[PDB]
């Protein structure tokens, strides 16, 4: 039944469609994945075939003349539908060994039929519509995530410098702690001699009031320590709720495009489907 | 803020002292106060205090404290206010300084301008990064050889480049502004302290270089036969100066090839230009000094072509994932071996695993030759999740890395690399065009990996090795061949016609077989270069290293087409190092200037620290400060960026270091800019809910501080380093209405010609919005008005100045008399035509209506292809000449186009019945006047320019693809402007489908190409 189904009605011929169309339709794909859109209006050629090897999209050029298409001269076939099917069935390692592929898997028009099964016009562009509504209301909700992400993560660093500072601040009256004692092991040691207690209560009082000073410091880099693996908490936690997001945002966006390609078919006006999106 | 946690600190504060006898002095102490005194009413002190004997005087101490950024700094100049030395915490310990003083000076000063302490690079223990450090520095002195070469001309060049066109040819419609190919100029000079002004009025040739100017000058009643006496004794006993400027004529141009005098011409306007005396510049000239910093096995390795193995890269495991356990079922390690953008084979996945144990432990197998594995090289990986019978990928966190690094050693055995977040919008689970490199953030998942180890140092192979291995190719296959098989015009006009195909359009497969048979016949064509490339096998090392041998030897191509190269579609170094030579050679200052914010961009995409991109930018920016200008502000906007945060610090530490006595100018700059920052921060952290009243008055009072004005009066504006900011009119200063609270900002024009050229400066800074999209798109905007110009195409666009000097911080030209819409409209369609009547009224009407009409025409089509977002009437503004513009475009290429699904390109400026009037002058039928279609005729011209040159275009965003700009993450992005510019269509077929969409957007009113004189 196969080689007589007009070119149209091919499910794999998507007319006059983009490259990046295209290259949408085929973007992380298996092998052998296939589609037909009409070749450039300023290029020599009739139709454009694209299929993935090797992670790679091949584009090859579908001539005609006289009757007859093909890759190169000569050309055989005698129609496109015809060539695809040879290819669907045989490898392309006959046009050319550098590329041992089949045309697997054809990326149809029909595709959306097979998801939205509803055929009332007005019911399909109800459900677009729904379908449109919670999907912009999830990308809101993860536009409010982001936001709040970067920022904590702006603060998460702020507080990171800062422990740093503390840090050396600290470490700077450790030094002090060190050089009072230092060159106080003399001088007190020889004025204990002397008798002079009173040349203590002016040195002590230093001592404990830098050694206060320095408990203080440790207690206030202690306090940001805490507060920064609090947010270092809501960040993951974040992520998190972002991750979740994520993958009902794409699959809401698919949803949304296909109800908005059955009924792009069946020629919605341009005006009505605003409405509805 | 001045102390941590404060915005502001309050008048008086206690200071902590640390004395180096091991006591400690607590002090009262004024946040106006300096260090000097503080020293002084501290030693005072001191003596009450125990062992005070041992105190020297405050002669030989020295304080020094922590910064905000974490830094032990000392304090040497003691000048400096104290709620000025950003201090973590008000202590301050005392000590004898020692060491290098000077260089320590300059290392604080670089680490102001760097917004990073440069100490943080001595830490580093990749020795990439030091070996960056230590040898750009011969491009540093190679440079600053070069501007002490031909002193103090080479001097005085550097700090004040001519600012010229590319070219001396002038365009017919401005030549034809010119009197019989004459202008008018006139020459200004002071006479005495007195400092009046005596004009010579001088009518010249437009050619005229400047020194036949200033002789046009002294004659402006004695002897003749001598008065070749002087003129030739005294030539260079002045200079010309633009009167109100820092521009300087110092080099021999014809007078109309610099910009000042172009646009004099086109404006209508005339040229006002100050005499100066030669000496009085020569001589003020720092002759700045640049000083070397102090930072100035038997295994026999084997060559990656000997290596017999197929590719294969352990996965081991990863420290986590943030994930819900509940909404996510698996988890898998995504990867890929890539060039470039292309996939070098299949990517390869791991087994998925449980979310609660990211652990793998297998080899991943890749089929790819290991000797077939090209320079560039990149291992491209990704944690992915996944979520009737179907299924959802997305990525978790991702991280590049290159295969080869920078000494060409392949990398080998086990490796731990730290993964980023997922840009916003990014959908795919890979990211090759994201940086290599592992994130220096290492509280982050951490994956484990285990390269195969070849039991010696693998290499890959020296360019005369390669060059072997091709002639051995190009032997058992079947040059001389060139010659030997002659090229049919067949052939020869197929390869023309490839060549003429937009970057973006892929190449067949059968193009890609014909080009690789004719790659010995590409050189007589070799723009076709990019093509050639592209039809290459990369993951043939056979192939690549025929390609070698051709590029070798390829003719140069013109620098815009070598721009080409530096995106992220050609890796391999030795493409790159032929697009950078090119611009060595064919790539003046002028389009260097114009193109800068691209060429820093493209940086990104480099694989390694060192190359020979950013040696030629260096080199540039250390030789024209004009240059360096907008090569420091454009790295340093970004420094607040993880991704280029390491690499664009050590390249601005380099420029800071070489570029002498500008440093202090920059650092003027950053010091205003802050406070401005600051400032701003508090307005909308802490006076959010106050009224826009009291927020004035609270600025005023901030700004009115001494500290303030001393940080906001008499520095140059980033937006034009030429341009001197002096006093601040704060009565005039001003919040906009908008959320962000843009600031309104009025300066004095310093100069004593100012009143000659304006004299005042107005300027709006912007905190919270990204200004990046707006910065490209006035770029953008130029670059087709040059385009149009050199056409012929006389249409006046306005893009006014706009940086990027931060995230999302930027600064805004305003322009003087100019007015929304809505400021006319606002009270009937004849409003704007009244408007700009009785602002023109008169026999200069006519030409505020073609001006009107021309700027429409631009704006009409620039914004169309550009897809910027919708015009209202406080999108765009009008002129009391009649010009037209647009500010504020947002997003470009259609970004709103996703978050809806229609995929139609829309018209982002519409001309309604008020707009259609004006060109009708006045005519109740608009859309039918001889004066409409005659417009419609100017939109299909500028059209087909821009499409002529839409390469250029298509390149330009090409090398932005790695800026984080939302608007522009993947090819499918740019690719908007080849649907606006139809360059999958006909020429002819574009035209058709610029006219249908301007007929859709206007409802019928743009007509076509069916006419009625019927
Ligand atoms: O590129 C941008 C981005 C954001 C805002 C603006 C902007 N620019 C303006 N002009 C710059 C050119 O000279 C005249 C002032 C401008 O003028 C205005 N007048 C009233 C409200 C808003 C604006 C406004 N917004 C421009």
């Amino acid at each position: 039944m196969n080689n007589n189904m007009s070119l149209q009605d091919a499910e794999w011929y998507w007319g006059d469609i983009s490259r990046e169309e295209v290259n949408e339709k085929l973007r992380d794909t298996a092998d052998g994945t296939f589609l037909v859109r009409d070749a450039s209006t300023k290029m020599h050629g009739d139709y454009t075939l694209t299929l993935r090897k090797g992670g790679n999209n091949k584009l090859i050029k579908i001539f005609h003349r006289d009757g007859k298409y093909g890759f190169s001269d000569p050309l055989t076939f005698s129609s496109v539908v015809e060539l695809i099917n040879h290819y669907r069935n045989e490898s392309l390692a006959q046009y050319n060994p550098k590329l041992d592929v089949k045309l697997l898997y054809p990326v149809s028009k029909y595709q959306q039929d097979q998801v939205v099964k509803e055929d009332n016009i007005e019911a399909v562009g109800k459900k677009l519509h729904e379908y449109n509504t919670q999907f912009q209301e999830k990308s809101r909700e993860y536009d409010r995530l982001y936001e709040e992400y970067t920022r904590t993560s702006q603060e998460i660093q702020m507080k990171r410098t800062a422990i740093e500072a503390f840090n050396e601040t600290i470490k700077i009256f450790e030094e002090q702690c060190q050089t009072q004692e230092r060159y106080s092991k003399e001088y007190i040691e020889k004025f204990k001699r002397e008798g002079n207690e009173k040349e203590i209560q002016r040195i002590m009082h230093n001592y404990d009031k830098l050694k206060s000073r320095i408990s203080e410091i440790i207690d206030s880099r202690r306090r940001l320590e805490e507060d920064l693996k609090k947010q270092a908490a809501e960040y993951r936690e974040i992520d998190k709720r972002m991750n979740s997001i994520k993958p009902d945002l794409i699959q809401l966006r698919k949803t949304r495009d296909q109800y908005l390609m059955w009924l792009t078919q069946k020629g919605v006006r341009q005006k009505k489907l605003n409405e509805w999106l | 803020g001045e102390l941590w946690g404060i915005h502001l600190m309050p008048p008086r504060i206690l200071v902590e002292c640390l004395l180096p006898n091991g006591m400690i002095v607590t002090l009262e102490c004024l946040r106006e106060a300096t260090l000097i005194t503080i020293k002084h009413e501290l030693f005072k002190e001191a003596r009450k205090y125990p062992l005070h004997q041992l105190l020297q005087d405050e002669s030989s101490y020295i304080f020094v404290s922590v910064t905000q950024e974490a830094e032990r700094e000392e304090f040497f100049d003691e000048t400096r206010r104290l709620c000025d030395l950003r201090l973590f915490q008000p202590f301050l310990k005392v000590i004898e300084p020692v060491g290098n003083r000077e260089e320590k000076i300059l290392n604080r000063e670089i680490g102001f301008a760097i917004g990073m302490p440069v100490c943080e690079f001595d830490m580093v223990k990749d020795p990439e990064v030091q070996d960056f450090r230590r040898n750009i520095l011969n491009v540093c002195k190679e440079a600053v050889d070069l501007r002490d070469l031909n002193s103090p001309h080479s001097r005085a060049m550097y700090v004040y480049p001519p600012n010229v066109e590319s070219s001396p040819e002038l365009p017919k419609h401005i030549y034809n502004k010119l009197d019989k190919g004459q202008i008018i100029v006139v020459i200004w000079v002071i006479v005495s302290p007195n400092n009046d002004k005596q004009k010579y009025t001088l009518k010249i040739n437009h050619d005229c270089v400047p020194e036949q100017v200033i002789a046009e000058a002294i004659r402006k009643l004695l002897s003749s036969e001598q008065l070749k006496l002087c003129v030739l004794e005294y030539q260079g006993k002045y200079i010309l100066k633009v009167c109100g400027c820092d521009e300087y004529f110092l080099e021999k141009y014809p007078l109309s090839q610099y910009k000042y005098i172009r646009s004099c011409i086109m404006l209508g306007r005339m040229p006002n230009l100050m005499l100066m005396a030669k000496e009085s510049l020569y001589s003020q000239l720092p002759m700045d000094c640049f000083t070397m910093p102090s930072y100035s096995g038997e295994t026999s390795t084997k060559s990656l072509w000997v290596i017999n193995s197929a590719l294969r890269i352990k996965i081991l495991c990863a420290t986590y994932v943030n994930v819900n356990i509940r909404d996510i079922d698996k988890i898998y390690v995504r990867t890929g071996i890539y060039h470039g953008g292309e996939p070098l084979c299949d990517n390869v996945n791991t087994q998925r695993v449980p979310c609660s144990n990211p652990r793998w432990n297998e080899w991943l197998n890749y089929d790819i030759y290991i000797p077939d594995l090209p320079r560039a090289a990149r291992l491209c990986l990704s944690i992915c999740s996944v979520k009737g019978a179907k299924e959802e990928h997305c990525p978790l966190a991702w991280g590049n890395i290159n295969l080869f690094d920078y000494t060409d050693t392949l990398v080998s055995g086990k490796m731990a690399l730290n993964l980023w977040p997922v840009p916003h919008g990014l959908e795919d689970l890979l990211n090759p065009i994201g940086v290599t490199g592992s994130n220096p953030n290492k509280e982050t998942p951490c994956l484990e990996l285990e390269f195969d180890w070849f039991s010696s140092v693998v290499k890959f192979p020296d360019m005369s090795v390669i060059e072997e291995h091709a002639n051995w190719s190009v032997s058992r296959e079947a040059n001389r061949l060139a010659r030997d098989n002659e090229l049919r015009e067949n052939d020869k006009e197929q390869l023309k016609a490839i060549s003429t195909r937009d970057p973006l359009s892929e190449i067949t497969e059968q193009e890609k077989d014909f080009l690789w048979s004719h790659r010995h016949y590409c050189v007589t064509i070799p723009e076709i270069l990019p093509k050639l490339l592209l039809s290459v096998k990369w993951n043939s090392r056979d192939e690549v290293a025929q390609m070698y041998c051709l590029v070798k030897d390829w003719p140069p191509i013109k620098p815009e087409q070598a721009m080409e190269l530096l995106d992220c579609n050609y890796p391999d170094p030795m493409v790159r190092g032929f697009a950078v030579r090119c611009l060595e050679k064919y790539l003046t200052d002028d389009k260097l200037s114009q193109y800068l914010i691209q060429l820093v961009q493209v940086l990104k995409y480099e694989q390694y620290l060192d190359n020979l991109l950013v040696r030629f930018l260096l080199k540039k920016a250390l030789t024209n400060q004009r240059i360096g200008h907008f090569f420091f502000w454009h790295l340093k906007s970004e420094m607040h960026n993880k991704t280029v945060s390491q690499r664009f610090g050590l390249l601005l530490e380099s420029y800071c270091r070489a570029c002498g006595m500008y440093l202090k100018h920059l650092n003027r700059q950053v010091e205003a800019m802050e406070k401005l920052i600051n400032l701003t921060d508090i307005l909308k952290q802490e006076k959010k809910d106050e009224t826009q009243k009291v927020q004035m008055k609270f600025l005023v009072e901030q700004m009115r501080r001494p500290d303030f004005m001393d940080a906001l009066q008499g520095f140059l504006s980033p937006l034009n380093p030429a341009h001197q900011l002096g006093n601040l009119r704060l009565e005039e200063c001003r919040i906009m209405s908008s959320a962000k609270r843009p600031l309104w900002l009025n300066w004095e024009n310093p100069d004593i010609m100012s009143e000659l050229l304006f004299q005042n400066n107005e300027i709006i800074f912007k905190n919270g919005d990204d200004l990046r999209q707006d910065m490209l798109t006035l770029q953008i905007i130029r670059i087709m008005e040059n385009i149009w110009q050199n056409q012929g195409l006389d249409l006046r666009m306005l893009p006014y100045g706009c940086l990027s000097i931060g995230d999302c911080v930027g600064l805004i030209e305003v322009v003087r008399n100019s007015h929304t819409i809505m400021q006319i409209q606002c009270k009937n369609s004849h409003t704007l035509h009244q408007w700009l009547k009785d602002k023109n009224k008169g026999e200069i009407y006519d030409a505020a209506i073609d001006l009107f009409t021309r700027s429409c025409a631009g704006y009409c089509v620039a914004t169309f292809i550009l897809g910027i977002g919708d015009r209202h009437n406080s999108n765009i503004m009008v002129k009391d000449d009649g010009q037209l513009f647009h500010i504020d475009f947002g997003h470009f290429l259609d970004h709103k186009k996703k978050k809806f699904g229609y995929k139609r390109e829309r018209v982002p400026f519409v001309l309604t019945q008020d707009f259609l009037i004006v060109i009708s002058k006045g005519a109740q039928e608009c859309t039918k006047t001889r004066e409409f279609e005659r417009f419609q005729e100017m939109c299909y011209k500028a059209y087909l320019a821009i499409r002529q040159h839409a390469n250029l275009f298509i390149n330009l965003f090409s090398m932005m693809l790695g800026s984080g700009m939302p608007e522009l993450q993947s090819f499918d992005d740019i690719a908007y402007i080849r649907k606006t510019l139809a360059l999958d269509k006909t020429e002819q077929e574009a035209l058709e489908y610029f006219m249908k969409q301007m007929n859709d957007a206007h409802h019928g009113g743009w007509t076509t190409k069916m006419d009625w004189i019927f």
